């Protein structure tokens, strides 16, 4: 019965993990990314036109990684945290799985 | 002579058109919308519709439904108008205003579906509304069913076929449902035993999900800007077998390709028709393709998307 | 097969559509929206150009110029692109952001007169061009060049011949430039030698000029909601002698009957393919024509007018 | 070299023809009225509302009376009066002339 003390480096991974689900998983957040996926942000910029696709996407990339960071380590603390990941990235990919089609 | 006894009937025998100022003269493309509602999607709207009907699952009282953001609404609204059958569709409530009232003009009824449930929401309330009464309620599965590409096996390949006069080397689509890609390329491989046809595939680079299950990758899709494609999964209406190749196309590279099509070849396109002209001139970067025969499908029109970013600069 | 060399040679070879809850099944509704610009334009927009370099006149150097608010803006943009022209289109200042956002995108250079001037100040600013170099551009004209009644004549005309197989009895259309009108029914009453057939124009009921025309009244136009139609005087390429009868249409008749077309035939439509379906139907209230094979002409998809009255609800 | 006095009838049809010309004959009356030739009139409720397409019948409908009114008068008032008249319907059907086309 094994278990890993979590080092600096996992235990950011699990700390970036609920923050970007708290802030960056926001219902605007998801709304935004899908208008514009529609062409209709819109392009025009008046200053902070925030540009929800890029932020979507580093949403999706930073979560992927963290997730890979905590894949297979043998704390259960961790576990929870990759679950978690896994799950955000779930919420995500199946709201704009096949969009605009 | 010919009478159409409705508008779903007038579908198919779009033009081939060479592109003359962009690539070198052998892009040939087929201009999907000249169709009755305008897309490529036309096609599927109607044999999915006539399918239902020689199924027999389709008879009176019994009501389609289908989740769509997309052009496959416009489709099924339109055929199911001409047809006389009750529509209903569902998409997530960001849905503009204009895309809203096209549908309402063509009959559809609209179910607006929560929006950070996004389109999951959407196919989600269309499956309750079929399990509420299984009886009357039809869902047509556009991913799925095998309608879609037969079609393009029936008619949009045919005509690839015939007026090419057999001549066709590689066939460039971008994949939606995949039905096109796949329906062509079973007919022209499959049919008239060309199994030489290069057909390629081309998604965003932003959710390139078919270049990662080329090489045996995780799926991971993105948002990305070329609306009619880039499904984020591998749709079931997608052969593989049959795929010879993938191009990953950026956001800014089939919009300025699309703007390139309209003001130098006066081809109205919107941006998945500007991604797929894209695909055909990096293929013709490779110096093996160079003296090829390029047929490339263009799905829609740019006048569909004139309040959108495709439209930018004055 | 066929390999169009570029996208103006696909214009035509449009479909003729049985409408079924519309009518009792006679009226066969020729949608002109299956073209390459989407329009009955598209016709003109490439046979007025075609015309051009036959004549000689429009060759290197040369640019086109026209005065249109309309759709042959669209289909004189589109043709210029895909032959390699460069195109002015004149239009009051009126015009949307949409608009103008289409017409750009297909390469077209776009200059506004004054909209209190209106249509004329266009016309006006489109002259003035031509005057400042008149070896340099080249004026279409699309209310008087015989092109445009021409290539109605060669193509739009044999087809609804063709399709019908000679069965057409009457023939209804819409008039702005009167073109297909005329071309049409010069094909089929003289071409074919149908004197029998029945051309029937479609003005609004607020721009009656063709009726006033032909009851030897004065002329006295008004403004309408049909766009498209009613240009508001007879136009050189509108030949009365070819016209036998005229319905006018209400604005309210042609946005109900156009919402109509979408609901119940699928078929999207604007204000000015109601306007003719609706003439139609008021000409099956007459019980001489019951029995009669009705060709209806529809120049527009209700696409085009997404953000206008015609969607209401 | 006959003149002839007007009467209240046509010092009336004169004084309406000089109004409805300062007054219903604006830039914002004619561009109005092109604007709801195209399908896109101005919502409610503005001074001088819409339809501009209704007012503007109206008022090609009294220009073309008052010009009835005024056509064979033998007095020079009346006819400068119809002159006036008849320049402003050709004001306004040199606008909508060809319109949308």
């Amino acid at each position: 019965k094994t278990v890993d003390k979590l080092n600096q480096k996992q235990e950011s991974a699990i700390k970036k993990i609920d923050n970007t689900i708290k802030n960056a998983l926001k219902d605007h957040d998801i709304i935004g990314t899908l208008k514009d996926m529609d062409g209709k942000p819109v392009p025009k910029e008046n200053g902070g036109y925030w540009d929800a696709m890029q932020e979507m996407q580093n949403t999706l990339r930073g979560l992927r990684n963290h997730a890979d960071t905590l894949k297979n380590v043998n704390n259960p603390e961790a576990q929870a945290a990759y679950g978690r990941a896994t799950d955000a990235i779930n919420k995500i990919e199946s709201a704009l799985k096949g969009y605009g089609i | 002579g010919k009478i159409f006894e409705d508008n779903s009937l007038t579908i198919g025998h779009t033009p081939l058109v060479r592109l003359n100022r962009i690539g070198n003269g052998r892009i040939l493309a087929k201009v999907e919308s000249r169709n009755p509602s305008f897309s490529v999607k036309c096609r599927i709207g109607a044999n999915m519709i006539w399918d239902a009907e020689k199924r027999g699952v389709l008879k009176p009282g019994v009501e389609l439904v289908e989740p769509t953001s997309g052009n496959t609404g416009i489709a099924l609204a339109y055929v199911a108008a001409a047809r006389g059958y009750k529509l209903t569709l569902t998409m997530p409530e960001t849905m503009s205003i204009e895309r809203r009232k096209l549908l309402k003009a063509l009959g559809a009824n609209l179910v607006l579906t929560e929006g950070a449930k996004g389109m999951k929401g959407a196919i989600q309330k269309a499956e309750e509304i079929v399990a509420s009464n299984p009886e009357k309620y039809l869902l047509l599965q556009q991913f799925s069913n095998p309608a879609n590409p037969e079609i393009h096996e029936k008619t949009t390949g045919p005509e690839i076929w015939e007026d090419t006069d057999g001549q066709v080397d590689v066939f460039i689509a971008g994949v939606g449902t995949g039905g096109t890609l796949t329906g062509v390329s079973r007919y022209i491989k499959g049919t008239k035993g060309k199994t030489d046809l290069i057909s390629v595939a081309v998604e965003p680079t932003d959710s390139p999900v078919i270049a990662q299950a080329l090489a045996g990758e995780e799926i991971k899709p993105g948002p990305h800007k070329i609306q009619g494609i880039g499904a984020g999964f591998i749709p079931a209406n997608l052969d593989l077998k049959l795929v010879d190749k993938v191009i990953g196309i950026t956001n800014e590279e089939a919009i300025s390709t699309a703007r390139r099509l309209m003001e130098e070849e006066g081809i109205l396109a919107g941006i998945s028709s500007g991604a797929a002209v894209a695909a055909a001139l990096k293929l013709q970067e490779d110096e093996s393709f160079t003296n090829k025969n390029i047929v490339v499908i263009l799905p829609s029109s740019g006048e569909r998307y004139l309040s959108t970013a495709l439209f930018a600069d004055l």
